[PDB]
């Protein structure tokens, strides 16, 4: 139930065979950009190339963040999407290289799936199956152990090796409370039942209704975890009275420089599990916008890392033109990016919309906000939006509607908008205020 | 003045509580004028109170001492309580262990409002007096005697050895959880107040609660999610709530908490509460901050920020080019402007009189008019200091009224900025330049 | 041995005035404290006085 | 065994395809052209496998996108196996737990290695009988495990602590089991069934195992106590030089007597065109060290100011280290070379491009860069896959080209519209009017 | 075997009067530098004075560092030479001045004779409260464990049938392992079988383990008892180097004075080294300016060569060798001259002989021509490449084809620069 200049851009107006139409799927216009991003999405789903990159070129409110959020939505939970700006890379705690390695390992995922048999029910009995002691000594020798169980509508007794007696000894099964044992792995595990819950006025005992389903069942689990999670689990020492783990916990551990030995071992183990079929790797799209501030060292580092084998696609965004590259003034290059990167990367352009498309944008934003304006005022709204800007009209529509609501109205008529534009100003009027007033204003 | 607060330069102004009409008044709650500005501020405050739309922005400009900080404080007062206000200045983001970007993120995380509810169960009034018939707990039933029901509770393996836990004389009010919980002492009884002369720090005496025992109690909390982040930062992350060693909170915790709050809101266990951000004099901030906010203020959880500055055509810190207001065009595009105006005589005199009332200071006609002249030729702050100094003179002069005498003494013994600059320019001989150029010699 | 002698001379017990709050949350819950505070105000020790 | 990866840019060439006399084939083992560069790589690899020479700086210069890193990785892979080799980049020199001095020191130390041989013994067979005498809730027990092969009957025994070691996990009376003597470690060769046949041969086999370890690892393991955590966490910095000297003399006398064998490695540095002059002097002092891996460099620019200085020294490198370095310059590609590269990249992508696809790829390589072609191939292939055939005609390539942009086109678009996007004085335009 | 540009130098070659031969033990010319180095060698061999330093100035490949290694190998094993570069003094967790004094303190050698004893035997019983009944070949004695070392013994899983090498003075315990006497416990016993140690358990030896000043500094600043658990906490709470102040300096001076006056010990000086002081900032130069004005600062050597260049750490201090004027005025200059054609010939000849290269006459002369034409180092770096090229091109000797292939393959700075002014891109 929240909205911040959003909740109206979903998808890209996509379709099978890659066609983008005029007004559909939230987006309006930018057929070239939307089809290019759809092709990019298909490439990401293919999972063939490593470490590609595409930049953007345009002015304010052209879809850069909108396109990024659209592709992020199109990815879904299957493929992670990591948005970022290079300004967050100013990590005082640890160096830039380690931060980029951590982002890389975060943008690499592995999906694990497995199924374990479960034998459920309630222990109806426990009896020995005696045989005479064959080896040295005589007396008792239990051949095996068979124990009954009953979940809802499913009753079955499990025959099992006699060794499960130790589990019965170890887990203190009592009789008919909780059962967790498998055919091969074996051993019972305990977690009483609500039927006995009223036998005590107050206790600290656990209870549970009767288990449902049949005695034998299976459970399916799917979990997508990044390799960085495994790396940090390996690195961070967790434990108890052992001096290493409790000393680390006392020390408030920081971003220690993990050695590449453990990283490569983790990669080897992950690959050896994945090839066996028990696991499979899925990439993750890292996205960084407003990249003009990124300095020369990061430019060279990304130029080096573009060729990495495990490198996932990283999509970059900016809007600068003929400027001096941030980091140092020696390189005065387009888009605040040295030509070392421009000539080696795919450039995509954007441009603002026409009056019809921008008017549809304003109208749809009004519809999402639930406010509305009649034609006799929306025509002048469109004319002023063309005159001033898109963000100006989009942001100032809400004050007009709220003023009307406080003025006992629901529509937006000529008065409210006239006085609203009379009161507030914009960037050009801001410069005029700067260079007209002579009282420090 | 619940806390040790003494006085404010603007304490008379507590709340931008515009009337139901929202049409500005020539005078209201001590403030005068700001008509269109107050109307827009009321609209903004209502929009914040809506709690359904995020990612808004408003900019404030104009010469200082025009109540801008007072404007924000009155907005906060009119917003009431249960809405914590982020009190962060411009010079608080260049921290050592907290980079500016995630410092702004932490400020926003504090700015959010949320509510949480929970339910538990207890037993009240358990004046027990155990008596059983060594060890083993044979026939393990305990007498329980509260105000309403006085019976004997049967126990089991966990209680017959749980009553021997928390070894007590069983002559006191105790609490047990009927939902399979442990035993907790709430204090002894008044009869136990006299048995020991000096009761130990642990031993306190509280009456048996006047009612039944099985109490199902609901609790409500208003804790920001960043506090939960600090709590679950480590295995025992309770010491770090106040010390301040957060450590540049990672974004994985941020998105996990966003998912958790979304699912709890869908469950109904949590509900949101609007928040505001305000920092004064945004001009003296890095261009990196403006670039970051221009993207971070359109996120799903994007509380509005109260932008405010007063500089002119200058350069955004972190760049070289001339910029509007010392602010980038990108930040000067996705917002709306609030401006102030030069003071007039009437509001100057009214504000001076109101301040004198706030300072418990009596001002007569001559002193009020002279100080209005001072505050119109100079700013009003000089007259706001002069009323205080003149009341000090008067109460040293064996009177309470302020007139031409104390005001003139202050004028002679306290220098105006323009005449101070003139004195500096005419006595530069005794002053020092950058190169240490001082004329120490006299004759 | 030459310093620690003015301890009991001018010591004001901060723990007895409940200002060690940061170290009191280890075994403290809200409802118990509020219940005790409600059932604290006089009404139990002034009567015999 | 295979390491995970995707279709990488350098996943297309392996080795150099040299000869006995190191003569370069025009196109072999992925590498195309660069005949004298291939000869230099070959003489370098023979020099490093000689093992008689340490500490020789080599630098390579050339225009951007000119296969310098391709040659470097080919050389690195051509180094064979069973020998360590470490590589770093132009921005990993700096550190916080380490100084740039110590970071470069560790980078130099990691390459060289040692290998110590030792004897190993093992028992192997199939547990087909087991009998353990164990009192319940007691503290005294014995056992007899009949670990056997298909050759003889052998009931082995356990000592004091071996019962737990051989009963930590499931041990049955059919299972093929191999245990070691000096440690009692359990290794699951596989269950007999319910699936490996009972083994033949003799139970107790002896062998030899050689363990490898790098110089810095030896320095860090024995210097202190918590350094074992530093093997992974890296919680150490500026190891005391006394331990370094002791391990150095230990290695020297080990090599002298002959208990172990040296396996010298190689250190690799690329994009060193930016680096502090302090690090350059660090290289200048480390090159003549008694133990010194062969060090490579790289550069893209020419006359330029080295970091920490103010003189535009040639090759981005101070003249002192320039003179003491072996320069291997690279020149541009031939059109034959670029079209062969396009063909080998396409077949590495195993994308069945048409002839016109390679024609336009070569035309683009003539007009502009080659990696831009290495992305145009992918986009054209995907657009053709939008037509479902396994061929790319002129239509897909032309559509991809007139929808996407290289450097020059976008540069000219911004040039003719400098007032639209943000300029150096900070003005951008949102409205088309 | 491996050779890295050195080990060809094997001494100055000074005669009984301190005059070195022309080309002996890897040397070429530079009689001024050799004679000055011999004078400094004699002054150090005097072992009477201290607190004096010199710099030797020379261009690239002028034998400065070569002379430093020569003097190092001339001094001998016991007297240490301290090599250090201006990049080394930039530490991480401690300030540069303290690092310089750590180098100074570890520079001076101090022959000392302290005592160690070791208890080593088969354990017979342990009595918790601690008894460890070590049984050696002829002795069986029961020490008492302090609670800390008792805990260390407990963690050592030592039981009847075990031998431990527990030192007496340090106190730390190192188990030797299961006793070889109980070899009849399991035919495949995991633990190693070690017999009962010879002699009594409390074996005593006279040791000559010496101590540098930094060694005994870290001995008490950061105790390193080692194997005991409390020693683990001692080396874990403060494992790094702490900023030792002047108070501990005076305490250490008193301790070393009393130890050296005990009689058996003695003192020997040392030599420290610095390269390229031009890069050093004004702060370290100013601090060392007042640091050499002391009574403990040992001998250090400077190797730098700069013209009219601004001293790093400043903006206007222009001076030769990049050294501030005060340090130049308080430091002794040794001159080095550029190498000559015949010197280049002999250098290439010796560098071929050490590298097992039987380079013939005309090949050697042509290599000398390249050495005289562009630079000495350019010719020197080609000896191994030309030999390997001739090996690949089936030639035991080095024909002009090999050197021409090297000169068209491995270019010098001049040819690369000639390329660099004609290029469409850098
Ligand atoms: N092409 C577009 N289509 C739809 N919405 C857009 C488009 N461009 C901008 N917007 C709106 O503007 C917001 C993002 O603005 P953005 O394009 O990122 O500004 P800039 O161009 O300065 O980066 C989004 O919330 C979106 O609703
Ligand atoms: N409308 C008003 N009514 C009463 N007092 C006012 C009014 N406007 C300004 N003042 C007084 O002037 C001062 C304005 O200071 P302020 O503008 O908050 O400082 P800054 O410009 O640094 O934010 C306040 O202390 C307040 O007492
Ligand atoms: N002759 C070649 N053989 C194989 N691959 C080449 C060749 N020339 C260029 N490439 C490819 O083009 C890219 C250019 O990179 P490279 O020439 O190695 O370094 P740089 O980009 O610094 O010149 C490489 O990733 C490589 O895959
Ligand atoms: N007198 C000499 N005899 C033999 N080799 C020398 C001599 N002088 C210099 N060299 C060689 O020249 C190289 C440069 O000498 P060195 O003193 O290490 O540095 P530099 O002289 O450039 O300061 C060294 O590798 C050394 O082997
Ligand atoms: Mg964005
Ligand atoms: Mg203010
Ligand atoms: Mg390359
Ligand atoms: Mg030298």
């Amino acid at each position: 139930t929240r909205t911040a200049a959003h909740t109206h851009i979903k998808g890209l107006g996509l379709d099978e065979s890659g066609v983008a139409k005029r007004v559909e799927g939230g987006f309006v216009g930018q057929i070239e950009a939307r089809e290019a991003c759809g092709v990019i999405v298909d490439l990401i789903k293919a999972k063939k190339m490593s470490g590609r990159a595409i930049l953007l070129a345009g002015g304010p409110s052209t879809g850069k963040t909108a396109l990024a959020l659209a592709i992020s939505q199109e990815l879904g939970p299957k493929v992670p999407f990591c948005p970022l700006v290079g300004s967050e890379l100013y990590s005082v705690e640890v160096k830039k290289t380690e931060t980029l390695m951590e982002n890389f390992r975060r943008a690499i995922g592995l999906r694990i799936k497995e199924t374990k048999e479960v034998y459920e029910g309630e222990v109806t009995e426990l009896t020995p199956e005696d045989a005479e002691n064959p080896l040295g000594g005589y007396g008792k020798t239990i051949s095996h152990v068979i124990v009954g169980l009953k979940s809802a509508k499913g009753t079955k007794t499990l025959r099992l090796d006699p060794t499960i007696y130790e589990s019965i000894q170890r887990e203190k099964v009592s009789i008919g409370d909780v059962i967790y044992i498998e055919a091969n792995t074996g051993a019972v595990k305990r977690v009483r039942s609500d039927a006995y819950a009223t036998e005590f006025d107050l206790e600290t005992e656990e209870y549970v209704p009767l288990p449902k389903g049949e005695v034998h069942k299976k459970k399916e689990i799917v979990q997508d975890v990044t390799l960085h999670d495994l790396d940090v689990a390996n690195a961070r020492p967790q434990g108890g009275q052992d001096v290493i783990s409790m000393m680390g916990q006392l020390l408030k551990p920081k971003k220690t420089e993990i050695t590449e030995k453990l990283r490569q071992e983790v990669n080897k183990v992950v690959a050896k599990y994945i090839d066996q079929g028990v696991a499979e790797l899925i990439p993750g799209v890292l996205f960084i916008d407003e990249v003009n501030m990124l300095d020369i060292e990061i430019f060279t580092y990304l130029n080096k890392a573009l060729e990495s084998n495990i490198a996932p696609v990283v999509v970059l965004a900016s809007n600068r033109g003929m400027t001096t590259v941030r980091g140092t003034e020696d390189v005065i290059s387009p888009h605040g990016v040295p030509p070392d990167l421009i000539d080696r990367l795919l450039i995509v352009r954007t441009l603002p919309y026409d009056k019809d498309e921008i008017r549809t944008i304003i109208e749809r934003r009004a519809t999402v906000e639930r406010l509305q304006v009649e034609s006799s005022a929306l025509d002048l709204l469109a004319t002023m939006g063309t005159e001033t800007s898109l963000r100006y009209a989009l942001q100032l529509l809400a004050p007009c509607g709220i003023l009307a609501q406080t003025s006992n109205r629901k529509e937006i008529v000529v008065n409210d908008v006239n006085e609203a534009k009379l009161l507030f100003l914009d960037a050009k009027r801001s410069t005029k205020i700067l260079e007209t007033s002579a009282n420090y204003l | 003045l619940k806390s040790l607060s003494l006085i404010a330069a603007h304490s008379h102004i507590t709340g931008l509580g515009l009337d139901e009409n929202l049409q500005p008044r020539p005078t209201s709650e001590g403030m005068v004028g700001q008509l269109q500005a107050r109307r827009a501020a009321g609209v903004i405050l209502k929009m914040v109170q809506n709690g359904t739309i995020a990612g808004r922005a408003v900019l404030v400009a104009g010469p200082p001492s025009t109540g801008k900080t007072a404007l924000a404080m009155g907005v906060s007062q009119s917003l009431g309580k249960d809405v914590p206000f982020t009190a962060i200045a411009g010079s608080e983001i260049f921290s050592l262990e907290l980079s500016k970007t995630e410092a702004l993120t932490q400020a926003f995380r504090k700015s959010i409002g949320i509510k949480i509810k929970e339910e538990t169960e207890l037993i009240e009034g358990e004046v027990v007096e155990i008596q059983i018939d060594t060890g083993g707990h044979k026939q393990g039933k305990l007498t329980i005697k509260t105000t309403d029901m006085e019976t004997i509770y049967e126990l089991g393996n966990k209680m017959i050895d749980g009553l021997t836990k928390e070894k007590v004389l069983a002559g006191d009010v105790i609490s047990i959880d009927k939902a399979s919980g442990k035993i907790t002492k709430l204090g002894r009884s008044f009869a136990r107040s006299r048995d020991y002369d000096a009761m130990g720090a642990d031993t306190r005496f509280v009456q048996c609660p006047e009612g039944e025992l099985q109490k199902r109690k609901t609790v409500v909390h208003t804790v920001s999610l960043h506090e939960i982040d600090v709590i679950n930062s480590r295995t025992q992350g309770f010491l770090a709530l106040f010390t301040g060693d957060t450590g540049e909170i990672r974004s994985e915790v941020r998105d996990q908490i966003n998912t958790k709050v979304a699912e709890w809101k869908e469950e109904g266990k949590a509900e949101i509460v609007p928040g505001v951000l305000f920092i004064d004099e945004v001009h003296m901030l890095d261009i990196e901050c403006f670039s970051f906010i221009n993207r971070a203020l359109e996120d799903e959880f994007a509380p509005i920020v109260m932008m405010a500055t007063n500089r002119g055509v200058s350069k955004t810190r972190g760049t070289n080019y001339k910029s509007p207001h010392g602010l980038p065009l990108d930040l000067l595009d996705r917002s709306i402007i609030i401006t102030t105006k030069s003071y007039n005589e009437q509001e100057i005199k009214t504000i001076l009189s109101i301040r004198a009332q706030e300072e418990e200071v009596e001002l007569s006609s001559d002193a009020l008019d002279l100080l209005t002249k001072t505050g119109v030729e100079t700013s009003l702050r000089y007259s706001s200091n002069l009323i205080s100094v003149a009341q000090q003179i008067a109460m040293k002069r064996k009177n309470n009224t302020v007139e031409v005498e104390d005001v003139k003494r202050a004028y002679l013994l306290f220098l105006d900025s323009a005449r101070s600059v003139k004195y500096v320019q005419e006595n530069e001989s005794q002053y020092i330049d950058d190169q240490g150029n001082v004329q120490i010699s006299i004759a | 041995k030459l310093f620690k002698k003015n301890n009991q001379v001018n010591r004001v017990d901060l723990d007895f005035l409940n200002l060690v709050f940061t170290l009191n949350d280890k075994d403290l819950t809200s409802y118990h404290a509020e219940e005790i505070s409600k059932l604290t105000c006089v009404k139990n020790f002034v009567e015999e006085v």
